[PDB]
């Protein structure tokens, strides 16, 4: 089902694309997995620790 | 909202009192960042009394962990609303779905060891957009209490201070509302009475030379904690019984 | 070493655009575009809001009777307001609006030197009949991302408390991508043409962008140059 | 690393390790070395073996 | 926070080792000295090899 | 930025005694005692003492020689 | 990440671009990879001074 | 909008065939900007002379044998690549090696043509055994900008690149009050045709002439 939903979105089946380094511009060999993840910011801020 | 959820977000963002859910169905009569007035339906209203359902949203109140809890209306004017529909989202809620974090575009690859063990390489755009910025609220109080040398004072008149510091206090010596401050600034000027000052003759020499006389009061002041810089959003004054009320009070 | 020149300039959307330089030697597309994008994504004049004073408000964390938009969300809507100025650097706008209905970005009274690239924007929605808002927007020129926290060091004695600082984001360009493929010159077997597709905000024109990119790039070589 | 230390000594080995890190980080970065859902290839025989 | 002091800081930290310690100290390597490198932010930068 | 004291340890038997001798020399230099025997190069007193140890122009015996001689340097001020 | 990068470098695959060719020294190997001509896993044989 | 214009801070050189360069202060990313640009130019396209293709009189094969030589054909082919030739205003030239003596064959045992020069006179092109072992090959050199491998063009690899290696690093730049500025450090080796200083400036000039269709006053 994930493969199908990727197909509908005009996106690769393997879920891996190519990436270019911003500093050099030459692509990275060996396609890199990209996507969207849900990230949480925990209350362990450094302003309250240092 | 979470891009990939489990469906339970609604069952949490609603059952938790952080949200605002309509008691009776109807049509929104008045929308505001403060309150929401809902015109209940003719078939859902009681026979004897009004009328409408009024909801007073909570705005920028300090939480237990010093974080910020706030409710934002998610519906506009003149909109139909049944019962069980969320009228306003609370903290970490998107249209009734629990949202504990942000959607980030992630790519799995090493980068110059900047993610060596578990470190996380974050783009500068993320910090640009303030989407991970957090609003915290801190409560700090100045307590003027009776001592042996006499009751303390909240007067703005403090020794050993410059004018740039006392510029931010009222006649009674309390920080102005809305004025943003940083660590070291005096929020509530107070002076505890101290006595029997004794001076090394080298200091009595200064007292005689420049005529800068010593003071009979120490300094206890509500100064911003070192390292944090915020903005004053609320100032409360509790005055005891029999103590005359000052101007700010 | 044939010297490059721009050829194709077609701006499709009010923000999206495309530019092209065909006359490149072998393998110069990468060398040139990967540096042009680094120049664009960091160094452009732009224009952004710095100071905002809403008349009833004192601090960003509050509400106002009649407006369903929190002052915080109002300021965040103000950070995404695209504007362009030419004559001056410091310019203060005047925004006075009342009555129900979403308050668009076109409700700002025009000043001798100002323009809006997208009035369809929204500052806030007004739900009250007699609710009125009077706010003075302070816009200026700069370069890059300047957050408000860093800004309070020179400090210029801002007297009234009702002055709310907003994060300044001078960044005309939003995105850049570049491709290269051989478009044959009149007399050359294989020469790589570079096409830079881009997404702007509508303020800086796509031509001055590349010209100033070349400016800022060549200026760095001044350690070893006299004139050519 | 151990042979470098017990042959050349401390001073060469310190900079040797520093250079190993400096080069390995950049090379692993430019190598990509990602992980996808297809990278884990199950054996087609597994079905029959389990049964 | 006068500017002139920052240079002074650079002068006093130069070639002045500081002891870094991990919360749990199982063996003596739990404490090691490094040469301070002034950085912005409130996070401490640690060398990977250690 | 003297990262390693290997050469400095080569001149003195113990890795511990190195610390004592370098600390005595750094006492001499930091406090108004003396002047360095190597170009300073902006390096701190500690590193200058360690470099003098490396050069072989400073150790326990030499410091004792100079201090013992200065003992007599102050016995001739009484005419 | 260090050992991963080194293992990726020292790895070899048959038929890599330029496999079997010869180079003056390691500098030319670097110049050949970074130019996109030769790969990093080729079985090339070069001259080195140990 | 003005900008932060960098001045040369310091220059260091290990030898004549190796050099290091430092440039600060820079702007964030500008370090990588100039580093990547100059590295690309120097590694992939540069005006310099090299040797392209060489045949032999003894045998016509890259893997064949030879009578009276303690080395193998592929090794001499490689050695030809190492020869650093600095050619004058002539377009190209094809010379021959004339040496039947006993001993190693240096780079000085060639036909001295009109306008050709060698920076490595003692460069070893072969090792010759005892009594005679007659050998006289035919070497052909050419012009070009960059590196042209052999299999893509006996077959020898012509490396017109005057530089043997180039690298660049970016680290923190200490400035008056600026929090984070870039500091660019370039390191380069040449094969002897030209010293690294003028080559660096030549690369900068290539880039600037490329951009000369451009900005402003």
């Amino acid at each position: 089902e994930i493969k199908e939903l990727l197909k509908l979105g005009d996106l690769p089946t393997s879920g891996q694309i190519r990436l270019y380094d911003g500093r050099t511009g030459e692509q990275f060999e060996r396609p890199v997995t990209v996507g969207y993840m849900y990230m949480l910011k925990l209350n362990h801020l450094v302003d309250d620790k240092m | 909202k979470p891009l990939v959820g489990t469906g339970m977000e609604r069952a949490v963002a609603v059952d938790s009192g952080v949200t605002a859910v309509a008691k009776r169905g109807g049509v929104v009569q008045y929308v505001d960042a403060s309150r929401i007035v809902i015109k209940v339906n003719e078939d859902e209203m009681y026979p004897g009394e009004a009328g409408i359902d009024i909801y007073n949203l909570t705005k920028y109140t300090r939480s237990n962990q010093n974080t910020c809890i706030n409710q934002m209306p998610c519906v506009s004017l003149g909109e139909p609303v049944e019962r069980g529909d969320v009228l306003a989202d609370g903290p970490s809620t998107d249209l009734g779905e629990l949202a504990l974090g942000q959607n980030m575009r992630v790519a799995f690859m090493p980068w110059n060891g900047y993610n060596f063990e578990d470190s996380i390489l974050v783009s500068e755009r993320v910090v640009q957009e303030d989407r991970f910025t957090t609003i915290h609220i801190q409560e700090l109080a100045c307590v003027s209490r009776d001592t042996k040398l006499g009751p303390e004072e909240i007067t703005a008149d403090i020794p050993n201070v410059g004018e740039a510091a006392l510029s931010k206090l009222d006649e009674s010596g309390i920080v102005y509302i809305g004025a943003e401050v940083t660590g070291g600034d005096i929020l509530v000027g107070k002076v505890t009475p101290k006595g029997e000052t004794q001076l090394t003759p080298e200091e009595k020499l200064l007292r005689a030379i420049f005529g800068e006389k010593a003071s009979d009061v120490k300094d206890s002041s509500l100064r911003v904690p070192n390292g944090v810089s915020g903005t004053v959003i609320d100032v409360q004054v509790f005055t005891r019984d029999g103590v005359e009320k000052d101007k700010r009070a | 070493f044939l010297k490059p020149r721009l050829v194709d300039i077609e701006q499709v959307s009010s923000t999206h655009a495309k530019v092209t330089l065909e006359p490149l030697e072998r393998g110069f597309g990468h060398t040139l575009g990967n540096a042009l994008r680094r120049i664009l994504l960091s160094s452009m004049p732009g224009c952004a809001v710095t100071e905002v004073e809403i008349d009833g408000v004192l601090h960003e964390y509050s509400t106002k009777e009649g407006v369903q938009e929190d002052i915080l969300e109002i300021l965040l809507n103000l950070k995404g307001l695209a504007v362009r100025v030419q004559g001056k650097d410091e310019v203060i706008l005047t925004l006075n609006k009342s009555g129900i209905g979403p308050v668009t970005a076109a409700d700002i009274t025009h000043d001798g030197d100002v323009e809006i690239v997208k009035p369809q924007h929204v500052i806030c929605h007004l739900t009250d009949e007699n609710a009125s808002i009077s706010m003075r927007i302070k816009v200026q020129r700069g370069r890059g991302y300047v957050p408000a926290s860093t800004r309070i060091h020179s400090e210029e004695d801002e007297r009234p408390i009702g002055r709310l600082l907003v994060d300044a984001c001078y960044s005309p360009v939003e995105r850049i991508a570049y491709n290269v493929e051989a478009a044959r010159v009149e007399q050359r077997t294989d020469l790589d043409k570079l096409v830079i597709e881009m997404e702007t905000n509508g303020t800086i024109d796509p031509e001055e962008a590349i010209r100033r990119a070349a400016t800022i790039l060549a200026e760095q070589l001044e350690a070893f140059v006299d004139l050519e | 690393l151990n042979t470098c230390y017990r042959i050349l000594g401390l001073k060469p080995t310190v900079i040797f390790a520093d250079q190993i890190m400096y080069t390995g980080f950049a090379y692993a970065a430019r190598s990509g070395a990602s992980v996808g859902i297809d990278d884990m290839v199950i054996p087609e025989k597994k079905h029959e073996i389990i049964s | 926070e006068e500017a002139v002091v920052w240079d002074i800081l650079d002068e006093v930290i130069r070639e002045h080792p500081v002891l870094l310690n991990r919360a749990p100290t199982l063996h003596r390597l739990g404490i090691q000295a490094f040469e301070p490198v002034l950085i912005e932010g409130k996070a401490i930068q640690l060398h990977p090899l250690v | 930025a003297r990262v390693t004291v290997q050469d400095a340890v080569e001149k003195i038997g113990n890795r511990f005694d190195l610390v004592l001798v370098a600390a005595r020399r750094a006492r001499q230099m930091q406090v108004g005692g003396k002047d360095p025997l190597v170009p300073e190069e902006n390096d701190k007193t500690t590193v200058i003492a360690l470099r003098e140890i490396e050069e072989g122009l400073i150790n326990n015996q030499i410091l004792d020689v100079r201090e013992r001689q200065e003992q007599q340097e102050q016995e001739a001020a009484e005419l | 990440d260090v050992v991963l990068g080194l293992y990726y470098m020292t790895r070899d695959c048959v038929n890599a671009k330029g496999e079997g060719m010869v180079l003056t020294g390691p500098k030319e190997a670097e110049r050949l990879y970074r130019s996109g001509l030769a790969s990093l896993h080729a079985r090339v044989k070069v001259r080195i001074t140990e």
